[PDB]
C-alpha cells in the first residue's frame, strides 16, 4: 500500500510520510483548523516539505553528524513542557493521537537534525557588517538590534539556501 | 576553424527607420579599446568630448564639430626596446574641470581638462577597470583587485579602501559606484551589492542580490558588473545569472527581484527600467515589481552595448558597427544604424542632447535622432 | 556485419553460436555484444557473457576479455562454470604476456614486463588449487610450470644484466630471489653461475664456493 | 592490431619440466617460500590444442 | 662514460665500529641498516658490501661479514676495509 | 498483520534472494506499517531501485519494484573538440557504461563533470545534457549531447605591482600567452588552470632571481569577457626591494658532512640574492648527502630578510634523514621494450642505497629514450623494512615508430624534400633503425641506419649506415660533376663526459664521378689517381672503393639546443682513407660554435663560430676533388652565394656535351674556346678556414612578449678556401688558389625563429671583401625542417 | 616544415 511518492537524491520520500503531514496533521495534530486551503491544493507544498525534509537529512548525512540520543531526550522534555503535560503522560496520550512512539521518536528526530544542519549552514552565510548594528541601534540597542538583524537576515537567506539545496539536489516525482 | 557558438547570433533585424540617424560627426582616437573588453567611453562636460584609447591616448574633441581641443599621451615611451601603452580602462569621467581615467597598470589620471597635464596620477590597488565616478570630493574606483578605494578629487590621494570579496573567476569589468546621499552603492564581483560610507568608507550593508550560484562550476558567475541606479530611495541593482533586484538603499534589503542578469548598466527613468540582458535581450520593466512592460529578442546573442536614452528612443550599439534605436513604450525598432565596423562595446553616452559612442577601434561618433 | 537484426534472443544467440563455431570472432562478438545490450541479466545471459569472454579472448579483445571475466566472476562468483572463467582469466594473462609490437617471432620475450605472467600464474594457480579436478586445471597446470620458467628467465635476465653492469650485489640479491621463487626452474640453473660470479667479483669467497657447491650438485 | 593473435595457438607445452635444486652437504638452499609453487593436481582435461576453451554448455 | 656503481650497504665506517661481538640481529640492523645480502645458504651471515666503483676511478669495497649464531647474536665479526 | 511470502514483481537484475535479504525482514514476523515504510526505505537505500511500491493484495506483501535501468548504449553528439574516447573513461570515472545501471541521480553530477572538463578545456559557453531514452525490457540509451562552444583564449595577462620589470618581459616566461603571433611559434592563448600556476611560479622565480626576497603575489584574478571568449589574468604582485644575500648559515642533521656543505654555501661578499642560486646549493646539499648515501637529504632553505640593511640571510636547515637500500628496481608497462633497454638508463643501482637524485637521474634518462608517453616512479617501502625499497619505474609505451616528411627552402639547397622512416626502439630492443632520406637542388640522399644505442653497458653506441648519394655538383654552384657515393658505416660512439662524445668507426664509400668538367684541379686529382684522361670528353668517369676510418670528438655544452646563450659545440670529425682504398688521403674538420653571454638575461651574446677543414693525400696521390671543402651561402660565410668562396674551376678547352650557342657552356672549345680558361665558378678546396664574430642582440621593433623567440644577431664573418695543391708556378697567369690570404669578408644582419613552417633563418650580409670570381648574394635564408 | 606523425 505504502508507495514511494518521490525520490531525493539517495533517499525517498515514501507515502506513510507525506500522508503523516496529510491527516494525522493538517486539520489534526494540533489546533486542528491550522490551514483549510484544501488538501488537493496544498498537495505539492507538503509534498515539496517532505522533500525538503529529506535533502536536509541528506545533508546532515554527508557531514557525518550525528546526534547523541541526550539531545533527543532534551527535545521531548521541551516539546513536553511546551505543551503543559509531563513526558510520560505525553506519550501515554500520544498513543491515541495516532502518532504512536516510533513515529513520534522518528519525526521529532529528522525535525532536529534538520533544524540543526539549517542553523549551521545559514549562520555562516549571514555576514551582518558593523554598521547596520549601529544603524537599526539608533532606529530605536547594545546586541538587541543584532538580533533583529540576525532574524530578517535568517528570513531571507533560509528561503535563498532552500531554492539553493532543491535546485542542487536530484528531487524526481514517483507519484 | 571547427569552434561555433552554442548560440547562434541573431541575425541583424529589418526595421522601418521612421527617422534617418546619421553620424553628426567621427573623430579617430588612435586604435581605441581594440578587442579588449574595457569600460573606456568617451565623456561630456560643457561642449567637449573626453574620448580614450586603451594604449593610453586621450583626446578632448569639439561636440559640434568633432575637432580635437588637446590630445595627450598617457603612455610613456621607454626607450626603444620596451613600450608601456597606458592600458586605460576606466572610461572617462569629468566632474570638476578634471579628466579621470582609470588603467590597467592600476592608476587613476586626473588630468586637466583645460590641457590636458596630468593633474594628478595615483596608484590604485589593482586595474581601475570601473568607471572613476566623482562624488563628495572623492573620484570612486572599483578596482579589478576586488577593492573600491575612493581618491581625493584634488590631491588624488586613496582616502580609503574597501576590499570586495573577488571571486576565483569573474568576469571582466567592475561595477561602477553609484552615490546616494553620502553613500556609494557599488556592485561586487561575489554578487552582493554593498553600500559603503563615503567619507570613512565603512559599509552600510552588503546585500547579496545573485542568489545563482550553481556551485561546482566557477561559471556560477554573479558579477554585479553594472553600477548600481539610486532612484527615490530605491536601488535597483543587476547581477549576472543573477536577479535584477530593486534594494532599500537604507537598509540593503530586497525589496523586489528578477530572474534576469546583465553586465551592462540600465536606465531606471520615471516608471522604467530599461536594460539588455546578458544574452542581449533588450527588457523594459517596471520600476516597481520587475514586471516586463516588454521585450526584444531581435538582437539576441549580438552583444549589445549598454543602452541610453536618447530623445525618448533607447539607442544599442552591437559588436558590428550597428546602432539600434528601440522604442521606448513597445520595444520595437525604431531605427537601425551602421555606424562603424570594428564594433560597438563600451557604453554610448547621451547627454546635452549629444549621443557618443566609441567603437572598438576608437572612433568616436556622435548621432543625431 | 555490424548492424545486428532485431531479431528475437534465441535467434540471435543462435547465429552467435554458428559464428564462433564458424571460427569468425568479430561477427560472433557483435551478435553476442547486441544479445549482452539488449537483454542484460535477463535469459541465459551467463551464456552470453561467457561467449563473450570466449570470442574476446579469440579475438584479441585481452581489454574486454579481462573486463568480461573480472565483472562475471564479480557477479557470479558461485558459477558451476566459473573454473572455466578463472582459467579464461590465466589466458586472458598469458595472452597479453606473450603480446608483440608487431612480430612475435623467436624474441621468447621473457624479460619484458612480467606482470601479465605473474597475473595469469596467479589465476592458474587459484583454479588448480580451488578447482583442483577441472578439466583445465592439466593445463592450467602446464600453462604453470611455462610462466614459473618466463618469470624465472626475466629475473635470470635482470642479473645478467647486472652481471653485465656490475652491479654484484644486485646480481646476488637477483639470483638469491630466483633459488627462493623459481628454485626449480631451468633459469635459476642458469643463474647460480651469475651468483657465483658476483660473489667472486666482491671476493666473497667463502659463498662463491657455495654456489660452486650448488652448482656442482646439481651438474 | 595483430597484436595477440598468435596467443590463440601460444605454442607453449615445451615449457622445461621443474627440477628442484639437489642441495649439497653441509648447506641448504634457500626456504622457498612458495609463491610460485606449483600444486602436484591432474585435471579431467587434456593439454595444449586438445583442451577444448569453448565455454561449457549451461 | 658510466655511472657510479654502487652496491651493497653504505659502510660509513663509524656505523661499523659501533658494532661488536654481543650484539643481537636487532641492534645490528639498527646500527648498520638492514643487510643487502644475507648467507641465503648457512647460518646467519650478513654481508654489509660497501662497495663504490666511480666513473673510471677504480673499486673500492670494504666487506663487513658478521656470522651470528642460532639466536642471532653476533659472534664473529670479519671486516675487510679493502678490495684484495 | 502477519506477513509469510513477499512478491517481487518487477525484478530483473537483483537476485530475488538478494532482493529480499536486502530487507532487513524476514518471514514469519509481523509487518506493520512503519515496518513497510522501513523496509522500503532500506530497500531503495541499496541502491539498485527506482521505484518500490510495496501494494497489500491479499495477505502477502506484493513488492512492486522500478529496477534501476541498465545503460543499453552510451552516445555522444555534438563533442567536436573531444572524441568519445575520453568522454567514455571520463564516465568510467563515475561509473557508468554499457551494461552499467543508470541511477539517473549521477547523470547530472556526471554531465557537471563533463561541463566542468570543458570548463578546464576553456569552453566555458560548453553545455552538456544527458537524455534517456528508455527501451525495452527495462533499458536506457545515455545520448550525452554536448554543445561545446567557443573555447575561450587569453586576452590579456596583466601584472599589477611590476615596476621594476614591464609587464610584457615578465609574461614573456609565461607559458600562458596572450599574444600569438601567425609569424612566430610562441604557443596558445588558450588558458588552463595548471599553466596559470605554473606561470605564478615562473614569476616568483623570475623577481627571486633578481633579489626580491620580499616579492609577493598577492592576488591572482581571473577574468571572463561576458561573452565568456576572453580571459583576462590579473597577477597583483608586490615586489620588495632588491634584496642582497648577506651570508648562508647552515644547521641541522649533517652527518658530520657540515664541512663540505659549508664548502657548498659559499657567497661573494654580500651578493644579489637569486632563488635560482639558492636552490642550486640546496639541490648541491642534497647531492652531497645523497653520495654519502643518504636517500631523502631534507634541505629547507629559509630566508631571513632584513629589511633594514635589505640583507637575506639563509637558514639552510638540513636534516640528512636515514640511508634506505634499493632491494630492487621494478619496471612496469615495459611490455615492449626489453628489461635491460629500461635499466641501462637507471642511474639508480638496485642492491645498492637509494638516491632520491639517482632516482629521479633515472626517470628522466627513461623520458629521454622517447620509449614512453609518461614515466611515473614509486619508491615503494619493503615489507616489514625500516630502510629497504622497491623503486618501480611505471613507464606506459610509446608507438617508437614514426615517419617524417618535410618540405624545407633554402638559397642554399633550393627545395629540400626530407622523408624518413624510424623505429627508435626496434622490437623494443632499443636498436634505432630507420630509413631516412634527403633531396636538395644538388643532392639525393638516402640513409639506412641501424644503431644499438647500448654496444657495450657503459653506453658505447653501435651503429650501422647505409646511405647513397646523389650529388650534382653544377647544381650545387660547383663546376659540373656528378657523384654518386655509396656505402656502409660501422660507428663506435664512444660517450665521456655527457659533453664529449667521441666516435670512431670504419666506413666504405664507392665513388663514381660522371660528367665531370675538364678542370685543372680534377684532372690534377685523376692524374694523382694514376689515371690520365683527355681534357676533352666531357662525359668522363671515375670509379673508387674507398675505406675510411673516420673518427670525431663532439663536445656540446650549450645550455639551450635552440637559441643558445651560453657553452661551446665543437665537432673534430676527421677522415683518413686506411690502406687498400682506391683514395689514399685524410680530411680533418672542425666546427666550433662558443655562446658567450654578455648580460646577465643572456639577452646579449656573442657567438664565436669557426670552421676548420684541412684534407690532402698520404703521398702521391691527392684528397679527392668531391671531397673538398666549401665555403660561402647561410651556414660559412653569409653574403656569400653558396660554395662561392675559394678556389674557382680553370677548365680545359674541350667540346660541350650539350651545344646550344650564346651560353658559353662553361667554357667549351664548342662555343669559342681555345685555351685553359677562369671561371666564375667555385670547385672547393682541400683546405678552409671560416670564422664569425656574430653579436646576438635583443631583437628591436618586437614585443618583449615573444621577443625572446626571434633571435637577431649581427655577424661578420671570415672564410678562405685554398687548394695546398694548386700548381701555383705552372699557373702563373690564373689566381694562386693555394693562398689562405684570400680571406672573404662579409658582415651582416641575420634573424631566426621557429615559425610555423620551421626554423626560418633570414640574414642579409654584405661582402665587404671578396676576391674575382667570388659570387656574391647578400639575402640568404633557410625555411628549415 | 617537418611532419612528424608517431605509428
Ligand atoms: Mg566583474
Amino acid at each position: 500500500v505504502d508507495c514511494v511518492a518521490a525520490v531525493v537524491n539517495n533517499g525517498v520520500v515514501l507515502e506513510s510520510d507525506v500522508d503523516g503531514l496529510m491527516q494525522s496533521v493538517k486539520l489534526n495534530a494540533a489546533q486542528a483548523r491550522q490551514q483549510l486551503p484544501d488538501d488537493a491544493t496544498l498537495r505539492h507544498q507538503i509534498m515539496e516539505r517532505l522533500i525538503m525534509d529529506q535533502i536536509i537529512l541528506q545533508m546532515g548525512q554527508k557531514m557525518g553528524v550525528k546526534i547523541s540520543d541526550e539531545q533527543l531526550d532534551q527535545a521531548i522534555a521541551n516539546i513536553a513542557k511546551q505543551n503543559n503535560m509531563t513526558l510520560d503522560q505525553m506519550r501515554s496520550r500520544l498513543a491515541y493521537d495516532g502518532l504512536n512512539y516510533n513515529t513520534y521518536r522518528n519525526q521529532i528526530r529528522k525535525e532536529m537534525i534538520i533544524s540543526e544542519v539549517r542553523n549551521n549552514e545559514v549562520r555562516r552565510r549571514i555576514t551582518i557588517l558593523p554598521q547596520e548594528v549601529e544603524s537599526l541601534a539608533q532606529q530605536v540597542q547594545k546586541d538587541r538590534a543584532y538580533r533583529m538583524l540576525m532574524n530578517r537576515k535568517f528570513s531571507e537567506e533560509a528561503a535563498s539556501w532552500m531554492q539553493e539545496q532543491r535546485a542542487s539536489a536530484y528531487v524526481k516525482i514517483l507519484s | 576553424n571547427s569552434e561555433e557558438d552554442v548560440v547562434k547570433m541573431s541575425p541583424l533585424p529589418t526595421v522601418e527607420n521612421q527617422f534617418t540617424p546619421t553620424t553628426a560627426w567621427s573623430t579617430s582616437v588612435g586604435s581605441g579599446i581594440g578587442n579588449f573588453y574595457s569600460n573606456l567611453h568617451p565623456a561630456l562636460a560643457d561642449n567637449v568630448v573626453y574620448a580614450a584609447d586603451r594604449a593610453g591616448l586621450v583626446k578632448a574633441l569639439n561636440a559640434d564639430d568633432g575637432k580635437e581641443i588637446w590630445s595627450v599621451s598617457l603612455a610613456e615611451k621607454d626607450g626603444w626596446f620596451s613600450k608601456e601603452p597606458a592600458l586605460l580602462s576606466g572610461g572617462v569621467t569629468v566632474s570638476g574641470g578634471h579628466v579621470y581615467i582609470g588603467s590597467e597598470k592600476a592608476q587613476v589620471y586626473a588630468l586637466n581638462t583645460s590641457d590636458g597635464t596630468v593633474a594628478w596620477q595615483t596608484k590604485v590597488a589593482g586595474e581601475a577597470l570601473s568607471r572613476p565616478v566623482v562624488s563628495d570630493g572623492l573620484v570612486l574606483i572599483h578596482t579589478s583587485n576586488g577593492q573600491l578605494q575612493a581618491l581625493n578629487e584634488a590631491d588624488g590621494a586613496v582616502k580609503w579602501t574597501v576590499n570586495l570579496d573577488m571571486p576565483s573567476l569573474s568576469l571582466r569589468g567592475e561595477s561602477a559606484p553609484t552615490t546616494a546621499f553620502g553613500a556609494a552603492v557599488v556592485g561586487g564581483d561575489n554578487g552582493r551589492v554593498s553600500a559603503v560610507l563615503m567619507e570613512q568608507g565603512q559599509m552600510i550593508w552588503q546585500q547579496r542580490i545573485s542568489q545563482a550560484t550553481g556551485s561546482t562550476e566557477i561559471d556560477r558567475l554573479s558579477d554585479v558588473d553594472t553600477t548600481p541606479v539610486v532612484v527615490n530611495g530605491v536601488v535597483f541593482a543587476l547581477a549576472y545569472n543573477g536577479n535584477l533586484t530593486a534594494l532599500d538603499l537604507r537598509s540593503g534589503q530586497i525589496m523586489w527581484k528578477r530572474e534576469l542578469g546583465s553586465v551592462n548598466d540600465f536606465i531606471v527613468d520615471g516608471n522604467r527600467i530599461y536594460l539588455v540582458d546578458q544574452n542581449d535581450r533588450v527588457m523594459a520593466l517596471t520600476i516597481d515589481g520587475g514586471v516586463t512592460l516588454w521585450t526584444q529578442s531581435d538582437l539576441l546573442h549580438r552583444l549589445l552595448t549598454s543602452p541610453v536614452l536618447y530623445n525618448g528612443n533607447l539607442v544599442v550599439g552591437d559588436s558590428e558597427g550597428y546602432l539600434h534605436w528601440i522604442n521606448v513604450e513597445d520595444g520595437r525598432f525604431v531605427a537601425q544604424q551602421k555606424v562603424d565596423s570594428s564594433g560597438f562595446q563600451t557604453e554610448p553616452v547621451a547627454a546635452d542632447g549629444k549621443l557618443l559612442i566609441q567603437a572598438k577601434d576608437g572612433t568616436v561618433y556622435s548621432i543625431t535622432r | 556485419k555490424e548492424e545486428v537484426p532485431d531479431n528475437p534472443p534465441n535467434e540471435i544467440y543462435a547465429t552467435a553460436q554458428q559464428k564462433l563455431q564458424d571460427g569468425n570472432w568479430r561477427q560472433a562478438i557483435t551478435q553476442l555484444e547486441a544479445l549482452d545490450n539488449r537483454y542484460p541479466f535477463g535469459p541465459y545471459s551467463q551464456q552470453v557473457q561467457l561467449d563473450l569472454i570466449y570470442a574476446y579472448y579469440k579475438n584479441a579483445d585481452l581489454p574486454l576479455a579481462q573486463a568480461a571475466i573480472d565483472r562475471f566472476i564479480r557477479l557470479n562468483p558461485t558459477h558451476p562454470n566459473i573454473d572455466y572463467v578463472m582459467y579464461m582469466r590465466g589466458l586472458t594473462n598469458m595472452a597479453l604476456d606473450d603480446s608483440a609490437l608487431q612480430g612475435f617471432f623467436g624474441v621468447d620475450r621473457s624479460d619484458r614486463d612480467p606482470q601479465h605472467a605473474r597475473a595469469a600464474f596467479s589465476d592458474f594457480s587459484k583454479l588448480v588449487r580451488g578447482y583442483p579436478n577441472s578439466q583445465y586445471t592439466t593445463d592450467a597446470t602446464k600453462r604453470l610450470v611455462f610462466l614459473k620458467d618466463r618469470l624465472a628467465k626475466y629475473e635470470y635476465s635482470v642479473a645478467e644484466y647486472y652481471t653485465e653492469r656490475g652491479a654484484w650485489v644486485a646480481v646476488v640479491n637477483r639470483v638469491e630471489g630466483m633459488l627462493r621463487d623459481y628454485p626449480d626452474t631451468q633459469a635459476t640453473r642458469d643463474a647460480l653461475p651469475l651468483m657465483e660470479n658476483a660473489y667472486r667479483q666482491m671476493q666473497m669467497n667463502a659463498q662463491a664456493e657455495k654456489v660452486a657447491k650448488i652448482i656442482a650438485a646439481n651438474s | 592490431r595483430y597484436k595477440r593473435q598468435v596467443s590463440g595457438d601460444e605454442a607453449y607445452l615445451e615449457a622445461a619440466p621443474l627440477a628442484e635444486l639437489h642441495a649439497p652437504a653441509g648447506m641448504i638452499l634457500p626456504v622457498t617460500s612458495g609463491d610460485y609453487a606449483i600444486p602436484v593436481t591432474n585435471g579431467s582435461g587434456a593439454v595444449g590444442k586438445a583442451l577444448d576453451i569453448r565455454p561449457p554448455a549451461q | 662514460y658510466r655511472p657510479d656503481i654502487n652496491q651493497g650497504n653504505y659502510l660509513t665506517a663509524n656505523d661499523v665500529s659501533k658494532i661488536r661481538v654481543g650484539m643481537t640481529q636487532q641492534q645490528v640492523a639498527y646500527a648498520l641498516g638492514t643487510p643487502l645480502m644475507s648467507d641465503p645458504f648457512g647460518t646467519n651471515t650478513w654481508f654489509y658490501v660497501f662497495r663504490q666503483q666511480p666513473g673510471h676511478e677504480g673499486v673500492t669495497q670494504q666487506t663487513l661479514t658478521l656470522t651470528f649464531n642460532s639466536s642471532g647474536v653476533l659472534t664473529n665479526i670479519d671486516n675487510k676495509p679493502a678490495l684484495s | 498483520f502477519v506477513v509469510k511470502d513477499i512478491h517481487f514483481e518487477g525484478l530483473q537484475r537483483v537476485a530475488v534472494g538478494a532482493a529480499l535479504l536486502s530487507m532487513p525482514v524476514r518471514t514469519g514476523d509481523t509487518v506493520n506499517d512503519e515496518d513497510i515504510s522501513n523496509t522500503i526505505r532500506a530497500l531503495f537505500a541499496t541502491g539498485n531501485f527506482e521505484d518500490v511500491c510495496v501494494l497489500r493484495d491479499g495477505d502477502t506483501l506484493l513488492v512492486q519494484v522500478k529496477e534501476r535501468p541498465t545503460i543499453a548504449s552510451i552516445t555522444f553528439s555534438g563533442n567536436k573538440s573531444v572524441k568519445d574516447d575520453m568522454l567514455k573513461q571520463n564516465l568510467e570515472a563515475s561509473g557508468v557504461r554499457v551494461g552499467e545501471s543508470l541511477d539517473r541521480t549521477t547523470i547530472a553530477d556526471i554531465e557537471k563533470g563533463l561541463e566542468d572538463f570543458y570548463y578546464s578545456v576553456g569552453k566555458y559557453s560548453a553545455s552538456v545534457k544527458a537524455v534517456v531514452t528508455p527501451l525495452p525490457r527495462n533499458r536506457v540509451d545515455l545520448k550525452l549531447v554536448f554543445q561545446e562552444g567557443v573555447s575561450a583564449e587569453i586576452q590579456q595577462i596583466n601584472i599589477v605591482g611590476n615596476h621594476a620589470f614591464t609587464t610584457d618581459e615578465l609574461i614573456s616566461h609565461f607559458q600562458l600567452r596572450d599574444e600569438v603571433p601567425w609569424w612566430n611559434v610562441v604557443g596558445d592563448r588558450k588558458y588552463q588552470k595548471q599553466k596559470l600556476a605554473g606561470d605564478l611560479e615562473t614569476l616568483r622565480s623570475y623577481y627571486l632571481d633578481r633579489g626580491y626576497a620580499r616579492f609577493n603575489i598577492d592576488s591572482t584574478q581571473v577574468s571572463l569577457t561576458p561573452d565568456k571568449k576572453g580571459i583576462y589574468v590579473t597577477v597583483n604582485i608586490t615586489e620588495g626591494d632588491q634584496y642582497k644575500l648577506s651570508g648562508v648559515e647552515v644547521s641541522g642533521n649533517l652527518a658530520g658532512h657540515s664541512a663540505e656543505i659549508e664548502q657548498l654555501t659559499k657567497i661573494e661578499p654580500g651578493e644579489l640574492y637569486n632563488g635560482t642560486k639558492v636552490t642550486k646549493m640546496e639541490d648541491d646539499i642534497k647531492k652531497l648527502l645523497g653520495r654519502y648515501g643518504y636517500a631523502y637529504p631534507r634541505v629547507q632553505s629559509m630566508p631571513e630578510i632584513n629589511d633594514a640593511d635589505k640583507t637575506v640571510k639563509l637558514r639552510v636547515n638540513v636534516d640528512a634523514g636515514n640511508r634506505f637500500y634499493v632491494r630492487k628496481i621494478r619496471f612496469e608497462g615495459n611490455d615492449t621494450s626489453k628489461d635491460a633497454v629500461l635499466r641501462r638508463e637507471m642511474r639508480q643501482m638496485e642492491g645498492a642505497w637509494l638516491g632520491s637524485d639517482l632516482v629521479d637521474q633515472g626517470k628522466e634518462r627513461l623520458n629521454r629514450l622517447g620509449f614512453f608517453e609518461t614515466v611515473d616512479t614509486d619508491t615503494q617501502r619493503v615489507p616489514g623494512s625500516p630502510d629497504q625499497v622497491d623503486v618501480v619505474y611505471k613507464v606506459k609505451e610509446r608507438n617508437t615508430g614514426s615517419f617524417n616528411f618535410g618540405i624545407g627552402y633554402g638559397t642554399e639547397s633550393g627545395v629540400s624534400f626530407q622523408a624518413g622512416v624510424q623505429q627508435d626502439n626496434w622490437l623494443g630492443t632499443g636498436y634505432a633503425v630507420g630509413i631516412n632520406g634527403t633531396k636538395n637542388d644538388y643532392q639525393t640522399y638516402a640513409e639506412l641506419s641501424v644503431t644499438n644505442p647500448y654496444f657495450t653497458v657503459d653506453g658505447v653506441s653501435l651503429g650501422g649506415r647505409l646511405f647513397y648519394n646523389d650529388f650534382q655538383a653544377d647544381d650545387a654552384d660547383l663546376s659540373d660533376y656528378t657523384n654518386k657515393s655509396y656505402g656502409t658505416d660501422v660507428t663506435l660512439g664512444f660517450p665521456i663526459n655527457e659533453y664529449n662524445s667521441l666516435r670512431a668507426g670504419l666506413g666504405y664509400v664507392h665513388n663514381s664521378l660522371s660528367n665531370m668538367q675538364p678542370q685543372v684541379a680534377m684532372w690534377r686529382y685523376l692524374y694523382s689517381m694514376g689515371e690520365h684522361p683527355s681534357t676533352s670528353d666531357q662525359d668522363n668517369s671515375f670509379k673508387t672503393d674507398d675505406f675510411t676510418f673516420n673518427y670525431g670528438w663532439t663536445y656540446n655544452k650549450l645550455d639551450r639546443g635552440y637559441f643558445p646563450t651560453d657553452g661551446s659545440r665543437v665537432n673534430l670529425t676527421g677522415k683518413v682513407t686506411i690502406p687498400g682504398s682506391d683514395n689514399e688521403y685524410y680530411k680533418v674538420t672542425l666546427d666550433t660554435a662558443t655562446y658567450v653571454p654578455i648580460d646577465d638575461d643572456h639577452k646579449w651574446v656573442v657567438l664565436g663560430r669557426t670552421r676548420w677543414g684541412y684534407g690532402d693525400g698520404l703521398g702521391g696521390k691527392e684528397m679527392p676533388f668531391y671531397e673538398n671543402f666549401y665555403a660561402g651561402g647561410s651556414s660559412t660565410v653569409r653574403g656569400f652565394q653558396s660554395n662561392t668562396i675559394g678556389p674557382k674551376a680553370v677548365y680545359f678547352p674541350h667540346q660541350a656535351s650539350n651545344y646550344d650557342p650564346d651560353y658559353d657552356y662553361e667554357c667549351a672549345t664548342q662555343d669559342g674556346a681555345k685555351d685553359l680558361c677562369k671561371s666564375d665558378d667555385a670547385v672547393g678546396g682541400n683546405a678552409m678556414a671560416v670564422a664569425s664574430l656574430e653579436f646576438i642582440t635583443p631583437t628591436p621593433f618586437i614585443s618583449d612578449k615573444y621577443a625572446n623567440s626571434v633571435r637577431t644577431s649581427f655577424f661578420w664573418d671570415m672564410g678562405t678556401v685554398w687548394d695546398t695543391n694548386w700548381d701555383s708556378s705552372q699557373y702563373s697567369g690564373y689566381p694562386d688558389y693555394s693562398d689562405p690570404s684570400n680571406i672573404r669578408m662579409s658582415a651582416g644582419i641575420a634573424l631566426q625563429w621557429m615559425s610555423p613552417l620551421g626554423p626560418l633563418v633570414f640574414s642579409y650580409a654584405q661582402p665587404f671583401k671578396k676576391y674575382d670570381g667570388d659570387k656574391a648574394e647578400q639575402f640568404q635564408f633557410n625555411i628549415g625542417k | 616544415w617537418n611532419w612528424t606523425k608517431r605509428f
